């Protein structure tokens, strides 16, 4: 069959879907939305917003600004690299390898591509709790990265 | 990675 001659590579498609996912995700919001506008589904606890991250949370490291759109995407792209080979070199029969690794290198595209294409990421999904607290505006993207990092921190058992 |  097919399966044998690409070997790991076809868990890939969980990685452009993810992308595009993504991709279809942020292109909605930056149409239905005007910057820091907030679309509340649970008044208390969960709203969609419109944020772009340039990635403010790493400015004590310099005196200058925009840095974080390079740094960050050459990050990506190095990290990216690795997860890839690393992928190929997985036996089949390691399905939580391949997915966690997929859903990571799915977000770090995701992300890397805003930085280069935009000057910044997309960010819709706003979760608080009333006016007490915020958490950080993030993505799908984030998401995979998230869950793809907890699937393989949960892999040293 | 994150968007952060
Ligand atoms: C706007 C968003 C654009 C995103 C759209 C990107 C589409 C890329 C498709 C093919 C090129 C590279 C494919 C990379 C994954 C290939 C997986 C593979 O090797 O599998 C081969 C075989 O078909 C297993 O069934
Ligand atoms: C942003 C939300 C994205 C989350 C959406 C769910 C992510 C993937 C879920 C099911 C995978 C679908 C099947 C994709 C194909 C994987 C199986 C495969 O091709 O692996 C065989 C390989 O040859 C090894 O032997
Ligand atoms: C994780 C994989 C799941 C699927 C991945 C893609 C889904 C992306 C998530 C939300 C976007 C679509 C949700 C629709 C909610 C926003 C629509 C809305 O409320 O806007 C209406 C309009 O603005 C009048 O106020
Ligand atoms: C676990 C993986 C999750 C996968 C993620 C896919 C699920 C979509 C997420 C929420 C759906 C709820 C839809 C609520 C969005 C519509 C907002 C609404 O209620 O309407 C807005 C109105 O214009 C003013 O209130
Ligand atoms: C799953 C599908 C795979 C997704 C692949 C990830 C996306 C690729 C990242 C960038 C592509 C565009 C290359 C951009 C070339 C860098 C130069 C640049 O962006 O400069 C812009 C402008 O001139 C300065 O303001
Ligand atoms: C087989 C493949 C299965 C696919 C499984 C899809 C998992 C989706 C389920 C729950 C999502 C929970 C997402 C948790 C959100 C974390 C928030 C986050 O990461 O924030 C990033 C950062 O703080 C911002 O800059």
């Amino acid at each position: 069959p097919d399966v044998d001659r690409f070997g790991r590579l076809p868990w890939l498609w969980i990685t452009v879907l993810v992308f595009v996912l993504d991709q279809v995700s942020k292109a909605f919001f930056q149409a239905e939305l005007s910057m820091y506008q907030q679309i509340v589904v649970i008044p208390d606890l969960f709203s969609w917003t419109l944020a772009y991250n340039t990635g403010a949370a790493f400015s004590f490291l310099a005196d200058s600004s925009g840095w974080q759109r390079w740094l960050f995407a050459l990050i990506a792209i190095v990290v990216s690299a690795s997860l890839v080979v690393w992928l190929k070199r997985l036996k089949k029969g390691e399905t939580w390898l391949a997915i966690a690794l997929a859903l990571v290198l799915g977000g770090a595209l995701g992300n890397l591509y805003d930085r280069m294409v935009l000057g910044h990421v997309v960010d819709f999904i706003l979760v608080h709790w009333q006016n007490r607290w915020y958490f950080p505006a993030f993505n799908l993207a984030d998401s995979a990265i998230t869950v793809g990092a907890v699937m393989l921190a949960l892999d040293m058992f | 990675l994150i968007s952060t």
